[PDB]
């Protein structure tokens, strides 16, 4: 497939061919023009606080090593040894200041440097040159808020820039809070989807929700188990929807702050960010400190995707076109009482992760979709994202970026889908650019 | 056991087995075994209502974790070592047995097939509260769906069980801490 | 490989390249050129006999929803979501004035037309072209005597003239008999073998029988137990083969009523067969009388096998070049009393079904040769399909088709294999006639 | 169990558990016991006519079905709900026993490996006829042939059982519902 | 059984099955259940030390066989027709515990989960030793490592138990034929 | 990818890219210009003594019939059937005159000939030339002292040529000891590593030995104990490393005849092999004598290593780039008592079998080393064999090949390497011996 012309995604971002969810030879495609190329989920300070605090995590198929260094920054580097390829690190967590080698006892820093070779004298004497045998190192590593992500490409915008749009969003929540902790260890459980069907559920998929998840709605009495089985469809103005440049995009439902968790969960909440936002209305202004306590499902561009106030965080780890690791963390905010964080994660868990009652009733969902895409007579069908297009606007004087002022539409898959086709049918980023320069303009045609 | 000599025992372990190698009461092991089958029945029949009555003591805490693979001799990072898939009390198993029998439970149709195989039965009573009944037994539970997806879960279980109502005993504890980190299942989904 | 050049099957099928049974880029080209282009078996009327009722069918790796209207014609649809790719239906059998989708709720009527979407109105408004995303319809549907056929490709024959010469043979079974039925469920079970091996198997394959199944007929006792270990070979005028244009052939075993069936339904069946071959005399004429209640093993071209009067019906469903899914139903004469068409359906499930003893016999040798054919050593190597070439005759005055007059031959194979040649070559039904004007010339050759 | 209530349990599956939750005899469980570990020994050496002999009564029906997919809410579609996978008398068995010990059955040489795990072994004697023993149980059942092949199913058993020839216990009826409606071990050409 | 007639059954088979049709001890075969159920724990715990001291006699043979594919009609090549995956004495055994334990063995970080499925228990004293007890038992095996990698065993075992030390019962002798001829599960490092 | 112009291999030897472990489209070119083209080990006389003794083995990805010939030669088949591709053997070894097919009874002799056809004359009459329809022959098959080789090549140098330098270092334990037996059967266990990774740690990795096996040093007390964990680098003129024209090559560790045994074994060991020596020394002369008990690891290229004096004997059967089939045997010198053969050979089991605790070790080093071969930021990496380069010689006086005289170092792998790329890059034989007519310079060089 040449994908300098292939049209995989129809302009303004209305449709998608549905092979894109099965074709392996695009998935490799992908592998170099959006997992090699963009910002990627990595840890957050919260699980490497300390000098020598290591986790692993995947880049798309790679895997790295991301270390807490002795003078307080993260560098992270391909988990694989300079000398013949060995795996270095086979935990997921730890502390310590340097990883060896099992195969031939090679010692690397935390900082990836080549330290020693077990009888580097005798053997190779002055020969080896180990300031030229330091681990595979990610070129970028940069933080939102102590959230930690990474990029193999030099070229990359900033993080901050890459956000978008959507940083403003996150930001109340990110920043204004006090601050969020990561609560780990993730969940980890393999679905036999392709990651972008998930990853376009929690970018701007609020229409599945009463239908979809009907049976958790009625069951959990959630804040918003009003939507069960379509019963209702929430109110004119309760929400909206964004997107940006460079992909990312979420829903925002206005008010609901206690989010997917169950009635044990909903007045200890309510009263929290509530309290919290009266004082925020002083400090960013009501409309900001509404988003604060405001129930986000965001995706950060390619396979990063949260539920705010919810708490869930997921990345969406690509095995195969097919197949998809997917790791589940808790969020929390930092000046939560320990016994409601501790509550807080497990209603996290309970709902969204491996045995998640929600995240369940979209095992088929997003399986079934996928493995679609690889039969004959659906490869070449188009997959329908034009809900709302003709009223989104862009340039708002409240609310930034290609924005759907509506709770429920597709706003948001049509921004990510549009991002996607720019960077696989783009060598590098000025061509991304180049193919983005109009990017909000298309999204708002009519 | 001296776990400083059988270096690969965690002291949980090791306090378990001392739990079961000291009085060996044969009639309790066979109460056991019939308990734990029923249990297993009911289950496999997607008897979830008679299951929480039946089985189930009001006082439940079923907990299943998952534990962060970390080095054998790592002894400095001291951050959360597992995750709950389930840490439920009776009203979060009973959520999540209304979602199960819900008929808008759309991936419950074609109904699932249940297969439970438990083996490896020990009992003990406690030594402190005469009431409780210390089980463990491990369980290889087979679900299959939609013609072709079957998933084989393996595990142990830590139970207390103890008598409530007409004299039943029933399940107050359950832990498991599931032995495979990345589950290739599609999800923890059932009732281990 | 170009498969316009490429001589995968030589002049007059005498022989094929291994490789054709191993070869995934080939089964790829099948998927277009044999699954997406041929006639395919859907259902019968049996299993669908009233308005609204449905069953679920593959044709090649597609899923198809196949449905009774309330006219009382049978139309059939891609099992897939017109909106998100979600797969429609997740039963195989059913009763339903139409189909909700699982994701978003989109309603699809049991004629393909997307009939509701939740909350249209204040979400699509006027906007949603409803009528322009019904569910993608298998474009033909048609049966023989009961027997339901789909074929994506509108340019395809009328089925009756697929069937070609095949067509005479099957009709006393099919037609003069008053009908037959077909008992359901079936079993389905996969087999690690190309799809092409069960059906050269059925359509040709007299020659096996005595020796891969020696062991089921020396333990059952049926009628053409005598065959056990090659101790007989059936006498001279035992029977014939034939071949057609379009690919279908069989076999004929002159008088085998009880087919496969052991000797406990032997006398009843030997009674039943030949009361209606007597009255079947005045109406049909003897020779097409006997015919009736003869052996037929045949495969309708691509997938579709049968053993007629055994009862045996077979789907070789295609799911990679060395997987295939195996689902089997049995066939019934209406008018049997109802005791003997449920003994007769055990039967054929006794023998060939999941757990069929005679079916079991065949399963190393269809996973071998298929698996065979991926050996580096084996893949330009020829299969031999050349026993009874130079015998064959065309446009004889009795038994019409590419007829071998020899109960033991190869001819139904050179059939199959100069049609799926024919096919591979081709780019559309044009350029297969165009390859198919002197089929018949190339088949007699001496 | 009311059905009504636990909305996922079948009617056949209520009648079934009733039959065990009753008298519970620990004795009969331990019988129940040692004659499917027997049965299972004989199978898995492949002493294919020692178990007809030891182990089938004259009158077995011995059955195993495949039921379709069809919707939870399904209530008007009413064709065959299954097909027989086995559903055999003792010729019927007999004929599938001489097949496998034909010299002429390529396919078990060489000879194939079979090694059974039975569990969840419940008894209970019918109410009616006090010489019919219920027992349920469920199987593991491993098959290996020809290097790498390797076939694992699973099934539950509803048997009935009652004392024949010398007042040995043997099998009358064996039901098992398969819970794989696509098989993907090749066949289903194994004695569960 | 008569061998002759039963044409798949092997010598060796037949002789170990007229082993317990014979006396049927209930009680023994309840110790036999307890003896493996608490061997099994100890090896599930990775408690291998207390392994060998409760469970593992100074006279054992423990030995695991894998044999040749042949014809099922062969009757001249006489070569070697098995080698020995396990064919180890005490001394052997505890090189492979302590091979288990060291810190330098880098396979066991992070620590391994095992998980072990004992059934089909049948148990019969020697004629002729009379402290001597035939154990046979199956087992499901399951090894989980490293996020995905997920190995499960599957194997008979023919023990002979006697008292020693303390008159503990421990292992004189463990022969397995495995069931699979090439190993699909990395390797068989596993104590089945 | 293009195999004529990629440098997979760089000069010298002294890297290769990590794809080489991965890439699945080279595995399929492996199978033509490695497995197709080379020398690869069947069986050894000792396991088809007798006239009519077969076994199976695989020869790349495709499966042979070795059998013993009436005459006392050995001839070599595909196991597949001439006429419809059925696998013909279905057992690992035996004694037969013949091997009939299960499909349709075609009987072949033990000399490959097409021997009977069931209903010859009646089906075929004399139509059938059955002597062009005899299994396809592997070109060539010859003895190295009783290890049997084939190669489907009929352009191969001999053997004995194609061993090339490392024959010399062989010779004293498989000729001058009296010769050796192979004891059967072989322990078979699949790894999910490339075939290489195993034949290149076993040509020439004696840097891992301390570390990866440390924990079997220090537990079995074999006489290699003070290696453990890196505690001891051998003595200074320990051994020695070689390598050869056609890619085989070895280390030679002095002395250590007990190899990898336990010391149950140790002292009935030195004392036999000391004994053999001092006889030796008269007739080859003290070095070859002293050679002839030292451990040899070593690797005949491309897929089949051993460790002399512990008498393991290995084939890294090819399945798929990640996946490779183990078979091990022991070797035995014919000359030992019975008794010591069989604990030998229990031993050789015991540590490199399939429950080997020393080939335990292992496993995760060839296995992540092989995958990490997938993962895209490092498929383009370079893993290093440059240990040692600059001080190999070739043509001394002593000991033939490219020779490092160290103990420890990497020259094998270089030997190893340089074969691969030029088979790799090369038609046929012609064009390899071309690309290999300096091979001992390019590997010199400084
Ligand atoms: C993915 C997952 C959950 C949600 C959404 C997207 C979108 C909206 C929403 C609203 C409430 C609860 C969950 C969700
Ligand atoms: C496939 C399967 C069974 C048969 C044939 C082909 C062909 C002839 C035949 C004749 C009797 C019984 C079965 C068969
Ligand atoms: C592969 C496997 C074992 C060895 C080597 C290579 C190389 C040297 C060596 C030396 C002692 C024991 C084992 C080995
Ligand atoms: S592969 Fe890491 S030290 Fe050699
Ligand atoms: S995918 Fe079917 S309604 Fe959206
Ligand atoms: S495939 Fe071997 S005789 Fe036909
Ligand atoms: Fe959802
Ligand atoms: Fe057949
Ligand atoms: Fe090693």
């Amino acid at each position: 497939m040449n994908y300098n012309n292939k049209i995989l995604v129809s302009e303004s971002g209305l449709s998608q061919k549905h092979l894109i969810h099965g074709d392996e030879e695009l998935f490799q495609h992908e592998l170099k023009t959006i997992f090699a190329r963009n910002w990627l989920f990595l840890t957050h300070d919260s699980l490497i606080p300390a000098p020598g605090d290591y986790v692993t995590a995947k880049m798309g198929i790679d895997e790295v090593i991301v270390s807490r260094q002795n003078d307080g920054s993260i560098r992270a580097f391909l988990n694989v040894c300079r000398h013949r390829g060995k795996t270095l690190v086979s935990v997921e967590a730890g502390n310590a200041k340097g990883f060896v080698c099992s195969y031939h006892g090679w010692g690397f820093g935390s900082n990836g440097e080549l330290q020693s070779v077990p009888f580097e004298k005798d053997l190779y004497g002055e020969s080896l040159n180990k300031k030229c045998l330091g681990l595979k190192e990610v070129a970028r590593v940069e933080s939102f808020h102590g959230f930690i992500y990474g990029c193999f490409d030099q070229e990359a915008p900033p993080l901050m820039d890459y956000l978008g749009d959507a940083a403003w969003y996150l930001e109340p929540m990110f920043k204004h809070s006090g601050g969020l902790e990561l609560v780990g260890p993730p969940g980890k459980v393999v679905i036999k989807a392709n990651w972008k069907a998930p990853a376009e559920n929690f970018v701007g998929d609020a229409y599945h929700v009463g239908w979809t998840h009907a049976s958790s709605l009625r069951s959990g009495e959630s804040i918003f188990s009003s939507l069960a089985g379509n019963a209702a469809l929430p109110p004119e103005g309760a929400g909206l929807q964004m997107t940006s440049k460079y992909g990312s995009g979420m829903g925002v439902l206005w008010d609901g702050y206690s989010g997917v968790h169950s009635a044990d969960l909903v007045p200890e909440l309510m009263a929290f960010g509530g309290a919290k936002q009266e004082r925020l209305n002083k400090e960013i202004g009501d409309v900001r400190a509404r988003i604060y306590r405001s129930h986000l499902n965001c995706t950060v561009f390619p396979n990063n995707s949260m539920l705010t106030c919810s708490g869930v965080f997921k990345v969406w780890n690509p095995i195969d076109a097919n197949t998809t690791e997917v790791w589940t963390y808790a969020i929390v905010e930092k000046d939560m009482p320990e016994d409601l964080k501790r509550r807080l994660a497990d209603s996290v868990q309970r709902t969204f992760g491996p045995a998640g009652f929600w995240e369940s009733d979209d095992n088929d969902n997003m399986e079934t979709a996928s493995q679609n895409g690889k039969k004959y007579q659906s490869r070449d069908s188009d997959l329908l994202s034009n809900l709302g297009f003709g009223e989104d606007v862009y340039g708002d004087a409240v609310y930034p970026g290609v924005v759907g002022k509506s709770a429920i539409g597709e706003t948001s898959y049509r921004g990510f889908y549009r991002a996607y086709q720019a960077h696989v049918s783009s060598s590098n980023w000025a061509e991304f650019e180049h193919a983005s320069s109009t990017w909000h303009t298309e999204l708002t045609k009519t | 056991i001296n776990i400083q000599e059988d270096k690969l025992v965690s002291a949980h372990d090791a306090e378990e087995i001392l739990r079961f190698f000291n009085c060996h009461d044969s009639a309790l092991q066979q109460e056991a075994t019939t308990l734990l089958t029923q249990e297993a029945h009911l289950l496999d029949i997607q008897a979830y209502r008679a299951w929480l009555e039946h089985c189930v003591g009001s006082e439940v805490q079923y907990q299943v974790i998952s534990r962060e693979l970390r080095a054998a001799s790592e002894r400095r990072y001291k951050l959360n070592e597992a995750m709950n898939v389930y840490n439920e009390n009776f009203q979060q198993l009973k959520v999540r047995v209304e979602h199960q029998l819900d008929p808008q439970n759309w991936g419950n149709s074609p109904k699932l097939r249940f297969t439970r195989f438990i083996t490896n039965v020990q009992a003990a009573m406690d030594v402190n509260d005469k009431e409780l009944l210390h089980i463990r037994s491990n369980v290889i539970l087979h679900r299959a769906r939609r013609g072709n997806q079957v998933d084989v879960f393996y595990a142990a279980r830590e139970d207390k069980w103890k008598r409530g109502e007409g004299g039943v005993r029933k399940l107050v504890q359950r832990f498991v801490d599931y032995p495979e980190r990345i589950l290739q299942t599609h999800n923890l989904m059932v009732f281990l």
